[PDB]
């Protein structure tokens, strides 16, 4: 029955600003309500068709395919393959082509093999990423849609499939080894659908390599990663000869996936274009290539600082969880041979090699001190695990759960503390487990406040206080915590003088942007809220929040703050000349500590590039240059992600 | 007193079908919740089919509707 | 030209902040989202009128997130194109703190599109201070900068 | 901008 007649002329009475829900429906349900009117809102809105409506229709080739058309379809495969590799949807993007809906239906044996082996890449793909868990809310969409993807034949038939494809068409590529156009056209087209099919065949075996439960197999990958390069290199040397699109090719159906999209707000994700395809997969490989080195390391801090420098180059969501997985294989074995209370076991005596764990101490034999230090090891691999993985998150993410950390550490840092002091009088060796964790908790801080330079979230008026908690306290206990392990392992007997030498650096160079930030505030060429009312106590109780949780090294309060950084306590105070001149200093003793370092690495490059223009700027700013000025300075971050370079 | 009525009518005709079969067709069916004195309708668990979809609440606008029918 | 600010009164004025909203912001918010901020926190969304028209918009919001402090929340800010750089959004979000901390606000927080330098700018003068950084947290796809303003 |  239709009452629209009735409805619309009661619906006018209403009261201008009055709502019909009755008793427990009021405006939050009605939030994230789809009008369905709007463009931006309502996801739904030639003909559409998909693969079994269109291999009867005949818009579709199943057969005797050419192979300009088959070049074109693996490009734009490849295409949709990598946008959502970069987090966008499935269905949206990788399911257009209609071939890999139902590859049995697919006659011609190249494109059934390629969809067989788009689908086992992807299929492998999703595996490890939702294995490791590293992948926040909006980085990847795993979601299959409910879409079967090659589950009924093996991954070594398809591998299989693959190289018979491309044995098939190495005697084609050898018969036409050579004056006719044509044929050197056809001999040109022959060699590009190898090089696709044989990079396809590359990455599945890496992928599936990195599948494998065995150690071994992981190594084994690297020399077919190495001819991925030559692979590539041809695959984009050939990529003028595919068929074009005319968005919408001959084989994809962009909205062919209608009735699985969310009924969420659409975000229309758009695949990338055919030339950048080829950097992103080299760029991919080298990614791989880094991440295949990490079954080398046999001591927990390595692992810790490869994880740290491979997240600092800011990768793909695939590899982050490639790392992980191969880091951990299982819940709780890592590279699938070792147990991580050995490793932490190995760590500890690394660095700060306890009586306990000492073969030549009378602690080792013994039951209750046995006991004692396998429960604290035990209660120590949970955190680890957890750093690695909050490690595994892109760069956004892992400030909040770095802050977060700080409670299980401090936990941790209190436990070991007490072991540390019942074996001691046990034993009649101080401070040694609390040494370790003092020294992670302390690298845990400094990453954490450094991030924040990495994202930008620091205002220019905020940059005065946040390199004095890194110089004067984070990186001076640091220093303490390394030298008192340093002398420890000797005074029990450098690992530690590479870690030593760049802490000093850090320092020296976090000492010299806080003077220059105070200078600069000193002169007045630093803007700060000129209105309403926000104390600097506030904000910086805020910004050292997460601080608070962490017992040792006792939080800093603005009161205490205050007092610590004051110029007021030379006498006489200090010109801002005086802070110019210190600051050139500190940046010239960091230049010399950095030469003096042998077998500069890529960290110290970079850190190099910026001492160095920001030395010469602080002397010349130093002899009075646009003292009278009250623009502000230009900080640029391309440097070096934590110190900027000073521009005038 | 009229209008006491209507809303009487109107809030009775809560917890129905209401089919909405918008202005470009699209079928919506659903369950009415809410109504405005733009004469837009929202829903709850209406489905969306073309010339199923599970949408979450639609907010059919006033300019956009032909006819409701109620089952 | 007087520039006059006055307080949210009655859904009359509600067309004339949908235009602005609309034409100026770049997420969609359908009618009811302006329903619920306008209608729940009336006290607290604030317009910049002259003569019989509209060229300003504040819709803000404040309550009690995890039972730890009341924090506020500014939702929507538009000013019309030929009407910026006067100082109107400015005075609109004084006008909208004002009313917050009237209200007992522990702390403010909002979010915009990185690629927006003007509400940036406008802010970090005002005295809000980045929190966290969004990646994709918008439709169009810019990344996403959450600015706070600790009150206590 | 209030966003998802
Ligand atoms: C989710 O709602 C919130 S995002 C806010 C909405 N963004 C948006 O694009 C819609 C509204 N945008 C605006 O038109 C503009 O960004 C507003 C909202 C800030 C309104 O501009 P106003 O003109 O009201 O800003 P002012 O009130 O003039 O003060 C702004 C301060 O920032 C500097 N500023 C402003 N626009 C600038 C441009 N284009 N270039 C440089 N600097 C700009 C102003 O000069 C002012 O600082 P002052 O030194 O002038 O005091």
């Amino acid at each position: 029955v239709d009452i629209t007649q009735d409805f619309e002329e009661a619906c006018r009475e209403l009261k201008l600003g009055e709502l019909l829900h009755d008793k427990l429906f009021g405006l939050f349900e009605a939030m994230s309500a789809i009008e369905m009117m709007d463009p931006k809102m309502d996801a739904g809105m030639r003909k559409v068709l998909n693969f079994e409506q269109a291999i009867k229709d005949g818009t579709i080739k199943i057969k005797d395919l050419t192979l300009p058309e088959l070049i074109g379809i693996m490009d734009t495969c490849f295409c949709c393959l990598i946008t959502w590799l970069e987090g966008h949807s499935l269905a949206q993007t990788v399911f257009t082509c209609l071939y890999i809906h139902n590859p049995d239906f697919i006659e011609d044996p190249a494109m059934k093999a390629f969809a067989l082996g788009i689908l086992k890449i992807c299929d492998i793909a999703r595996e490890k990423v939702n294995k490791a868990a590293v992948f926040e809310e909006e980085d990847f969409q795993s979601m299959t849609y409910g879409f079967k993807m090659a589950n009924s034949v093996t991954d070594l038939r398809v591998t299989g499939m693959l190289k018979d494809v491309e044995d098939d068409m190495q005697r084609r590529v050898k018969s036409t080894r050579s004056r006719d156009p044509e044929v050197e056209l056809e001999h040109q087209q022959c060699l590009a659908v190898f090089s696709r099919v044989k990079f396809t065949r590359v990455l599945l075996t890496v992928l599936i390599a990195f599948t494998k439960k065995e150690t071994s197999a992981v190594a084994e990958a690297q020399k077919l990663m190495v001819q991925a390069a030559d692979l590539l290199s041809a695959i984009h040397n050939s990529l003028h000869h595919g068929i074009q699109a005319q968005n919408i090719m001959m084989g994809f159906e962009p909205l062919v996936n209608q009735r699985l999209l969310p009924p969420t707000f659409p975000r229309y994700a758009k695949i990338i274009k055919r030339e950048e395809m080829v950097n992103y997969f080299a760029r991919l490989i080298d990614r791989i290539k880094t991440v295949c080195e990490v079954v080398n390391l046999t001591n927990l801090h390595c692992i810790l600082d490869f994880f740290c420098e491979f997240s600092e180059q800011s990768p793909c969501v695939l590899s982050r969880s490639l790392l992980q997985t191969t880091f951990l294989v299982d819940n709780k074995k890592v590279f699938g041979t070792h147990l991580m209370q050995d490793m932490v076991k190995d760590a500890l005596r690394s660095f700060v090699s306890p009586p306990v764990l000492s073969p030549k101490c009378y602690l080792y034999n013994n039951h209750q001190a046995k006991d004692c230090i396998d429960s604290f090891v035990t209660h120590c691999v949970r955190p680890f695990c957890s750093l690695i993985q909050i490690h595994g998150h892109n760069r956004a993410r892992q400030r909040d759960k770095l802050g977060h950390i700080l409670e299980e550490f401090a936990t941790l840092q209190d436990e070991a503390e007490k072991v540390d002091a019942a074996l001691h009088t046990m034993l009649l060796h101080l401070a040694c487990l609390g040494t370790w964790v003092l020294y992670h908790n302390l690298r845990i801080m400094i990453q954490y406040l450094l991030s924040g330079f990495e994202l930008e979230l620091y205002s220019m008026h905020e940059y005065y206080y946040i390199y004095w908690y890194l110089s004067e306290f984070l990186y001076a206990w640091l220093m303490s915590t390394l030298s008192r392990a340093d002398g420890s392992q000797m005074a029990e007997e450098r690992p530690l003088s590479r870690e030593i030498t760049m802490s000093q650096a850090y320092q020296n160079m976090c000492a010299g942007m806080f003077k220059t930030m105070v200078a600069f505030d000193m002169d007045g060429k630093v803007r700060k809220p000129k209105f309403e009312l926000d104390s600097e106590q506030v904000r910086y109780e805020h910004r050292f929040a997460p601080f608070n949780s962490v017992m040792t090294p006792p939080p800093v309060h603005y009161l205490q703050f205050k007092e610590m950084s004051d110029l007021n306590k030379y006498s006489p105070p200090p010109q801002s000349p005086e802070l110019y001149v210190a600051a050139s200093k500190h940046f010239q003793q960091a230049k010399m500590i950095l030469e003096n370092i042998p077998n500069p690495d890529h960290e110290v490059n970079r850190i190099l590039k910026v001492a160095k223009p920001n030395f010469v700027v602080m002397k010349l700013l130093a002899g009075g240059h646009k003292k009278e000025s009250k623009v502000p300075p230009e900080f640029d971050f391309s440097a070096h992600k934590y110190f900027p370079v000073v521009k005038l | 007193s009229a209008a006491e009525r209507a809303r009487q009518q109107l809030e009775a005709l809560l917890n129905k079908t209401m089919r909405i079969r918008m202005t470009d067709g699209r079928t919506l069916v659903g369950c009415f919740l809410c109504t405005d004195r733009d004469c837009n309708v929202i829903l709850g668990s209406a489905q969306e089919f073309l010339k199923p979809r599970v949408l979450g609440l639609a907010m059919v606008p006033g300019h956009h509707i032909v006819s409701i029918e109620v089952q | 030209r007087t520039i006059r600010y006055v307080r949210y009164e009655s859904e009359l004025q509600m067309p004339d902040i949908m235009r602005l909203i609309t034409k100026d912001l770049s997420e969609p918010y359908s009618i009811y989202t302006y329903r619920y901020f306008i209608h729940n926190w009336p006290q607290l969304c604030f317009l910049a009128m002259v003569g019989e028209e509209c060229v300003g918009a504040i819709v803000c919001k404040l309550d009690m997130h995890k039972k730890m402090f009341r924090r506020g929340y500014i939702a929507m800010l538009a000013v019309d194109s030929k009407y910026r750089r006067n100082g109107i959004g400015t005075n609109l979000v004084k006008k909208a703190i004002y009313a917050m901390v009237e209200g007992d606000c522990d702390e403010v927080v909002l979010e915009t599109e990185i690629t927006n330098k003007s509400a940036l700018k406008l802010y970090e003068n005002l005295g809000f201070v980045r929190d966290k950084r969004l990646f994709r947290y918008y439709l169009n796809g810019v990344d996403a900068l959450r600015l706070k303003l600790w009150l206590r | 901008m209030l966003g998802p």
